[PDB]
């Protein structure tokens, strides 16, 4: 019902494989192991994450959070998976990233942030058009500008205003 | 005489009396359905780190003593369901400060296992089940407060007499992904109880992913003065099936129908999705819905729906998913599907349908998944399904189909170019060819 064996009802494990994706979920599923390696989440309809819901995944190496409906990040949520190197966030709400949210990822080689609303007019967007000009390799796709196609990567602070931040 | 694969450890009815010698390194052991009658400090004295520790359905009497889990830092999920008359010392808990998942299921516990310091080691606790006890009132103590991870909690089939603010005093500030409060019956509050005033909002300062109120009868004017009292508290899905006093049915009953009042303390609670099903709703009025100005998924299936108001679905500007399924609708026209311009996916499948009206899915342009299977239509209208552009499944088999010339004509054309779509392919009654081969003359 909730558990089968030590896998969450609602997913399917293999190995320290941990597959959650395609359920219909509305939450991250409580009781991922802690020896979870590869965690998919993707094709769902969660909304948001609770504080801290990663951080006793300290093994995580990947990290598969496509495909939902994410409006924002909360802070410190990546700092403890320090060995996570595929973060992928595409088709998502997201507006912005918090600022030092990529700081602990020393590990990261692979980020996906394309087809996402990000709000360059919003002063918010700084952190991610800094760190996208800092790592660029790293991104599968471009993450791009709401409404006017202009890259992420490109963004000044000219062009940034804190008034423009709804 | 256990079974140990790698790091698991399967003892389950091995007539066991207390917890063997086995390899010190496993990370998952069940000892579930032996006769173990105490664990004490020395039972897990060997198998130290644990992760995932289950000790299900003893022998009546199991007996938890103090300090029992004391070094399982390891242990993450501990469930000991089934054990009738279940025993814990206050300690019982001791050194669990990082268990996040508890399951005391069925194990005759009342109220006090919540009121108490039994859980107050827990402090890193995400999800308790406490399924099928005796709690008959949620009275959660102060240390909640400091169970910063606490987030699931499942007190279904507990005969709860009610829920209230006061009651729930140390659940405020906290968001819970689910809450399910399933099948707990909340006799006392009725349309006659004096205590409604004050028992308050008891969600207060609260929000809520997924809350599970199905099973609890929620007569309509049951769901009126529960949504009143929890006004404005945020939920994404709401689950009320199960409802078997609600809808008024088919055949005289005593209760009513949901109005356009029912569910107004939901208006500003954002939900999403909404499942009414399986409870015994006989027609749906104007602005039933109207509160529910976010749901993107309703479903309404298996109920005992037999009209639709004209307005029924106001205010469901963005509504994607309308499940109807299992009643007992008679005809369908243009009216009935108004104020769902954005709708994309219709079940109608197993109904009394005899006709569709000339335009009974004009006000569909985003349409992609119609369900009109196990129905009785002989025939449908011509050019009924021409402007259903985005279309990309339909069901139409399992129907009475007349194929009669030039009657089948438009329908037996239209399936024919569209082929590609038709799920589960419409028959002809009698000869049983498929409606998409039939040419008219
Ligand atoms: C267990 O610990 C509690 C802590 O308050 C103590 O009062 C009790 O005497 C101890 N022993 C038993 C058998 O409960
Ligand atoms: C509609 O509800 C029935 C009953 O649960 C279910 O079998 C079916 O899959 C549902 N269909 C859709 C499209 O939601």
């Amino acid at each position: 019902l909730y558990f089968q064996g030590a896998c969450p009802s609602q997913c399917s494990c293999s190995g320290t494989t941990v597959d959650c994706s395609g359920k219909s979920l509305a939450s991250v599923p409580g009781g991922i192991p802690t020896t979870t390696q590869v965690l998919y989440l993707y094709d769902n309809q969660i909304t948001k994450l609770e504080p801290g819901v990663f951080d006793r995944l300290v093994n995580l190496q990947q990290l598969w959070l496509e495909i939902n409906q994410l409006t924002s990040l909360p802070a410190g949520v990546f700092d403890n998976l320090t060995q996570l190197s595929i973060l992928n966030m595409h088709t998502n709400q997201l507006k912005s990233i918090p600022r030092g949210a990529f700081d602990n990822l020393k590990s990261l080689t692979h980020i996906w942030l394309l087809n996402n609303p990000w709000d360059c007019a919003c002063s918010d967007i700084l952190y991610l058009s800094g760190w996208l000009g800092q790592h660029a390799g790293k991104e599968q796709g471009q993450a791009v500008c709401s409404g006017t196609n202009t890259p992420v990567r490109a963004v000044t602070e000219a062009s940034t205003s804190p008034s423009k931040c709804p | 005489e256990c079974s140990v694969i790698g790091y698991n450890a399967i003892c389950i009815n091995r007539g066991l009396h207390q917890v063997p010698e086995l390899p010190a390194h496993v990370n998952y052991v069940d000892l579930s359905l032996n006769s173990i009658a105490e664990l004490n400090e020395t039972s897990f004295s060997r198998l130290q780190d644990l992760q995932f520790l289950k000790v299900e359905q003893q022998t009546p009497g199991l007996v938890i003593r103090n300090n029992t889990f004391r070094g399982l830092s390891s242990l993450i999920i501990l469930k000991l369901d089934y054990n009738q008359f279940l025993q814990l010392e206050t300690g019982a808990f001791n050194g669990l400060a990082n268990l996040e998942v508890l399951t005391l299921t069925q194990c005759n516990l009342d109220g006090a296992v919540l009121s108490g310091n039994f859980f107050k080691p827990l402090t890193s606790l995400e999800m308790l089940v406490l399924r099928d006890n005796n709690i008959k009132k949620i009275q959660p103590a102060s240390f909640f407060l400091n169970m910063r991870r606490f987030h699931v909690l499942d007190l279904t089939f507990n005969k709860v007499k009610s829920i209230c603010e006061e009651d729930l005093l140390n659940f405020q500030g906290k968001h819970f992904t689910l809450l399910r409060l399933s099948s707990i019956t909340l006799q006392d509050m009725n349309e006659y109880w004096l205590g409604w005033e004050k028992c308050g909002n008891p969600f207060k300062n609260t929000s809520i992913t997924t809350l599970d109120l199905s099973g609890n009868g929620f007569k309509e004017s049951m769901a009126k003065r529960f949504f009143d009292a929890i006004a404005g508290t945020k939920i994404q899905s709401l689950i009320l099936s199960n409802s078997y006093n609600m809808g008024s049915s088919f055949g005289h009953t005593n209760f009513k129908d949901p109005d356009n009042f029912t569910f107004k303390g939901l208006e500003a609670s954002g939900v999403k999705t909404c499942d009414l099903s399986k409870s015994k709703i006989f027609a749906l009025l104007k602005s039933v819905f109207s509160h529910f100005t976010d749901l993107e998924q309703l479903t309404l299936a298996q109920n005992e729906i037999n009209k639709i108001d004209d307005n029924a679905f106001w205010g469901l500007t963005h509504l994607l998913k309308l499940n109807l399924s299992q009643n007992f609708l008679g005809s369908i026209d243009s009216r009935m599907f108004e104020n769902l311009d954005k709708l994309e996916v219709l079940d109608l499948s197993y109904n009394h349908i005899r006709a569709l009206g000339d335009q009974s899915f004009l006000g569909l342009p985003n349409l992609k998944e119609l369900a009109l299977d196990t129905n009785q239509l002989k025939s449908v209208p011509d050019g009924i399904f021409d402007r259903l552009t985005s279309l990309q499944k339909i069901w139409l088999h399992t129907n009475p189909w007349d194929c009669s010339c030039p009657r089948i004509d438009y329908l037996s054309r239209w399936l024919n170019k569209n082929s590609q779509k038709e799920q589960g392919s419409a028959k002809c009654s009698g000869s049983g060819k498929p409606v998409r081969s039939i040419i008219c003359p």
